[PDB]
């Protein structure tokens, strides 16, 4: 979309992930699997749910009879009446359909900047010892196990660590 | 190179749900809500708690008159809105004008306190006046010759019709609804059967009212087999005034009248939707509509606190993401 | 490194067209459109290809009465609106009110079905009554002394003026309208020199109309050489239905009802807009909108579906990119 | 504007491509030329006209007559009926004139993006085998004729192919 | 590498500014402006700096008629609307029904010029009527009996009530507003006490003006001890233009007159608020409002080019950044 | 926010830059110091102050008396008076406080897109001399005086001056 990170440079999604919106797929010598996200999820959840009620609950209407009942000799009241309520639905009508136009648009690219910013977070927090082999995938110098794992998607990656690791393998395949 | 991956990426299910953008159409999404409230029950329920006035086979003119066919109906002591149904032709029997008719409808939309009192008794009010010959053809009940049964018509006793002057104070403590007729004969001859005395003058006098009536004697085109007509009255009665009604013939004397209290302006539903006891706080002539939507288009004549009317079919707000399963 | 090289931009054009935005304003773009129509072709055309109804001269009381200057009714027609100008002066050439005249005009606005027929015959209606010299001074056609033409005023024939009751019957099968009228003189001498009697009352009744016309006889401030009032009133009479006219004096018998069929209710402009052949779907009293962009500036007072009317004089958007050439 | 690219890292916009909305130049020792993204250009030029259309086709408006005539007598609902004239007014220019520069922002904001991610598409592509000499403009590290430049363009770019001749070049300036 | 630093950071200060988004709420940011005027200077004020006309204990029927307790305001000048109070009662103090008076309202709510004239003198205009004995206890001046000041009630000089006949011409180039009352005794006797006649008529008539009035008597409910009523009429004479008075009794003859010029329509606030001197363009029940803000929740009800009414309490809208200065 | 800037990597801001919204913190042998970036400010100053008079700027009333009489058989009227009055309060009432919403967080992201665009100018400036440290930071490789820092806020640093140094201290780190 307006971001490039869904349908951008990740083409596709996850059927396989079913915990949450934006998550990780990670693969090592103890296995493979989906994992979502969870504070990133959860920030779309809490916005997108803020986003659909400031739509309703900003309509506030009082109580309204809107019939209105004319004799032979009131029709040019009787048609200023529909005229009121011929205005009302046109501006009705207008809004609510270009209010839906427009927030799902935002909603799409809400969901594409979400994507954008957990890949940026992953490769500003491994830097060169990880490989961006691309389609929002990270390739590790080093070897990364279920514990490492963990500590990407904790955010508490340990950089310096794995560092030394990182700086022979990436010599030698870079020969 | 050691070989482990870790890779971003979004969710995708199997939702067909589509929904439009400024720049895109029928974009599939993961997860969607509708903004837009299309269901109905189909049944009028009670706006506020409060059951509807259903007049069945009558209008509201019938209704408020007593037209024969207009029995009980509901009796009650308040309603929320009244309900007509589009065939009911039976208000007022005998052919005349029901003078500020729509506004009377208006006024009568909604009450809170609603109660049918003998303003003036028949058995005690008119003496001097016949008070049981009043019936016509045009007003039938079971065949026989009848009339309205809130009102009565004098005519004349013996062949006499003396001034008549009897007045009501409203001791109620609410505003009292007095409707009364004025007739106007065909001809002078059929006016003397009626009322004896050929040229008569009908007063009507409250504290804010003031008003008199000359019968206005002519033949007019045969109206349900009657070439004569009877104009219709109301109005309000503030709490402790005096009503004073002055005639010496073609009044439709009062005998009932409506102690009532009411309420914020309503309005009149005419469907065929049949009234079932639910509650609701929404009211179409389709049905009642129950929902924290903020638009529908059900119906553009709702009544309370109702979504705003949209000529929309489907307002479909994406919540999701954009479902993309398979790559080409 | 040959120093071969690939670069990556975007388009720029001539385009000057300038649009404003929640944060800048002018910002040229090299493409737009205009979604406010701001042109009229300044001519009032047909709507719904229904021409409308041109009177010209005179005003809608005229038309339909029938003053002397109001050309005829026509033929058996239709309009989509009818046409008045703020020169249209003759109307009711007699002083007086015409009643509910606001309502007739936006009921008679437009019609799909319409015919003149002489409900009452001059010549084989009113026999015993004078129907030659109820004409006034007040009415000139081509400068002699005359009177409206779908109407007639009945007078006394010398000395004998009986009770009248003359009844017609709905067989057009269409809603009917009725037009008649009340004289209400200066002087009882001028009641008796038109009337004989002095003490008259007119009563018009149809299924629905009941109501009987007692004349006024006072001296008013002269209005055109006239110091006598003559009100105007009308009714519609549903199909197989009878109206009945009965009056001893001081009334103004139709001489020609209108058969109509009633469209929704329409408007009625008034301006000096020339009136051409063309088709549209909404017109204004400066001229035709022949558009479907969804906001106007030409005129508030619009007829048929038309753009929503706002004050903007420029509604540019913006479709194409920011114009950045050097 | 809110990407920086279009008015940003790349200041000006090109005359001599007419055949599009975005696109390349290319110059190497055959020669020179513009040419434009079709794929880009057309997912804008969809866009741009599915949000004319949406603008335009959502106004769902009645047979109505304005002309309303009353009396001398009747000047209260007189004023009502201008009160009512005079309301729509108010609400189709106030709203009129915002959808305007809502749109108007969020289209150019729009082609930012599009401008943005081409870029990002050929950076994330050449990868090293390109010098990013600003102003949206690569400098490749290799011969990349014609039939080279094609390929970055209708993307097939065979970064292996020039791998490793890049990888001397590169080192040889970096002497 | 000898280290040096540069970083790119954003504003932050001690602002407790929250405003709500779409997406999220209560966000506290470095600076914002309010959008919703919520504040007004609790004063009636004079819109396009011409001040307004307050009636007091008076409505405009008392003031325009000239009831004993009104007249003791600032006469007029030129207004550009007019204020009642809460308690306006003192009216039309003979019970009646003052003819179109919510349109008289409407007509008279602004006035670019208002001179009163005497448009027919008491003293040499109604030789053979008295025009002296024409008080009633209704309307009381200090304890003493008194009547409307631009109204004079013509009765009977002892045993002679002829047939009046006066007219005037509008000389003064402008619009004349002219006020007359036909009274409705309460019996026969009544009639010929005050006006010698048993049968009598009203006439008022001008170019375009035409109607008779026949007296109505009956016995009224008693409204400040009088069983009669006293409807009162009113129009307008364009410049140069006669207007026609002929009346055999029950005419209230008008005194004076009012030479005026109708601006374009304007209100009438009805409040306590106190008047002082201030112009203001927004003018409220509650006050005036002096703001380019496009939106306000005061009042519903405002006269002049005001805000627009709104339901909201906060319209917070952000103009800076998102407050952060400490992070946890 | 939606380009994770502000309250992401970046992750609070400095309540001593008090002389504009974004700016620069720099340190050397001299000394440091908050500095605001004045051309971006400004800009920003601008673009917010055009928002604020465009939504209010754009409201064109006219002299309206909203107030109408009605007497006791004009009730029908008075209803239709009170769902003019009633359906214009709804209509303003809800297009107000979305437009808030939608414009608050527009805000927030025009200004989360500015201050990551100016990050993006600096780091396209320094390029390899620096070392981008995270959170919004750089940590130069070569000595940056005075007169050096102010070539980066005045947008004319001079890699290619500096390059040479930065060179060996790279290098030299490595090893
Ligand atoms: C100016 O307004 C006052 C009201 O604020 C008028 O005086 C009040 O008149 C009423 C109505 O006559 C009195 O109340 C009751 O009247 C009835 C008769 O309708 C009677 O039965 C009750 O005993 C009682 O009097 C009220 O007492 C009286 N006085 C006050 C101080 O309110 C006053 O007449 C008005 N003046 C003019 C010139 O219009
Ligand atoms: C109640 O309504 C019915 C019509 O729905 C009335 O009866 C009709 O009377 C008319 C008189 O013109 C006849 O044409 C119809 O054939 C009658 N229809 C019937 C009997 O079904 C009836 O009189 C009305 N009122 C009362 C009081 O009975
Ligand atoms: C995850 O990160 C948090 C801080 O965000 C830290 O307190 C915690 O120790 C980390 N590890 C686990 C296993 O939760
Ligand atoms: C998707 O599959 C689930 C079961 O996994 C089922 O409940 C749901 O109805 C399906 N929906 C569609 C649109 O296929
Ligand atoms: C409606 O609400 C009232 C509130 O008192 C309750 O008593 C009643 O049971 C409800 N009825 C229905 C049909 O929902
Ligand atoms: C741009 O140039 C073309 C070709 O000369 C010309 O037709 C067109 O009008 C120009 N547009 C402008 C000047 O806006
Ligand atoms: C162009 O790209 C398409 C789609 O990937 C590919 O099939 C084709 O071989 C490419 N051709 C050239 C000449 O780059
Ligand atoms: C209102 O403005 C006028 C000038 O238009 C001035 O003469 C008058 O004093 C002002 N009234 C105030 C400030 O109360
Ligand atoms: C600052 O930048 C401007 C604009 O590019 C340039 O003219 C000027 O020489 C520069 N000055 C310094 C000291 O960097």
């Amino acid at each position: 979309g307006l971001f490039g990170a869904i349908a951008g440079f990740i083409e596709g999604g996850w059927t396989g992930m079913v915990d949450g919106w934006y998550g990780y797929h990670h693969q090592n010598e103890q296995g493979s699997g989906y994992a979502a996200d969870l504070k990133s999820t959860q920030n779309a959840i809490d916005g997108i749910t803020n986003k659909v009620n400031s739509v309703i609950e900003k309509m506030n209407t009082q109580f309204t009879a809107v019939g209105k009942e004319f004799n032979h000799l009131e029709k040019r009241i009787e048609n200023l009446n529909k005229k009121v309520d011929d205005g009302f639905l046109d501006i009705w009508t207008y809004n609510a359909e270009l209010l839906v136009l427009l927030e799902n648009e935002r909603t799409l690219d809400y969901h594409d900047s979400n994507v954008k910013n957990l890949y940026e977070k992953v490769r500003s927090q491994l830097k060169n010892n990880a490989k961006e082999i691309g389609n929002g995938c990270f390739e590790f110098y080093h070897k990364c196990d279920n514990t490492c794992m963990e500590s990407v998607k904790n955010g508490t990656y340990d950089y310096p660590k794995y560092s030394e690791e990182a700086k022979l393998n990436r010599e030698e395949i870079d020969s | 190179d050691p070989g482990d991956t870790l890779c971003i990426g979004y969710h995708a299910n199997n939702s067909t749900d589509t929904v439009d953008t400024v720049l895109e159409k029928n974009v599939t999404v993961t997860h969607s809500v509708n903004l837009l409230e299309d269901k109905h029950n189909g049944k009028l329920c009670k706006l506020r708690g409060v059951a509807p006035l259903h007049l069945g086979k009558c209008n509201i003119a019938g209704w408020i008159l007593g037209n024969p066919e207009c029995e009980s109906l509901s009796t009650a002591s308040s309603w929320s809105y009244i309900v007509e149904t589009p065939s009911s032709d039976n208000g007022t029997c005998y052919p005349g004008d029901f003078i500020d008719y729509e506004e009377l409808r208006e006024q009568l939309s909604s009450v809170s306190s609603f109660e049918r009192f003998e303003i003036f008794p028949k058995t005690s009010s008119w003496p001097n006046h016949d008070s049981n010959k009043g019936v016509t053809a045009a007003c039938p009940h079971a065949g026989a010759k009848s009339f309205y049964k809130n009102l009565i018509w004098l005519v004349k006793k013996g062949n006499s019709y003396p001034k008549l002057s009897k007045s009501y104070i409203n001791d109620k403590g609410k505003e009292v609804l007095v409707l009364w007729g004025i007739h106007h004969p065909s001809t002078s001859a059929d006016q003397q059967s009626l009322y004896q005395n050929a040229d008569t003058y009908v007063f009507v006098g409250g504290s804010r009212y003031s008003k008199k009536f000359k019968p206005e004697i002519a033949i007019r085109p045969k109206v349900r087999d009657q070439e004569g007509r009877m104009n219709y009255y109301w109005t309000l009665v503030e709490p402790g005034d005096k009503i004073t009604f002055e005639a010496t013939g073609n009044l439709v004397v009062p005998r009932y009248a409506f102690a009532m209290e009411r309420n914020a302006g309503s309005g009149i539903i005419i469907s065929d939707t049949p009234v079932h006891d639910c509650n609701t706080t929404c009211q179409t002539p389709k049905g009642a509509i129950n929902t924290s939507l903020p638009f529908q288009n059900i119906h553009p004549i709702t009544i309370g606190k109702c979504p705003k009317y949209v000529k929309s079919t489907k307002l479909r707000l994406a919540t999701g993401l954009r479902n993309i399963p398979s790559i080409q």
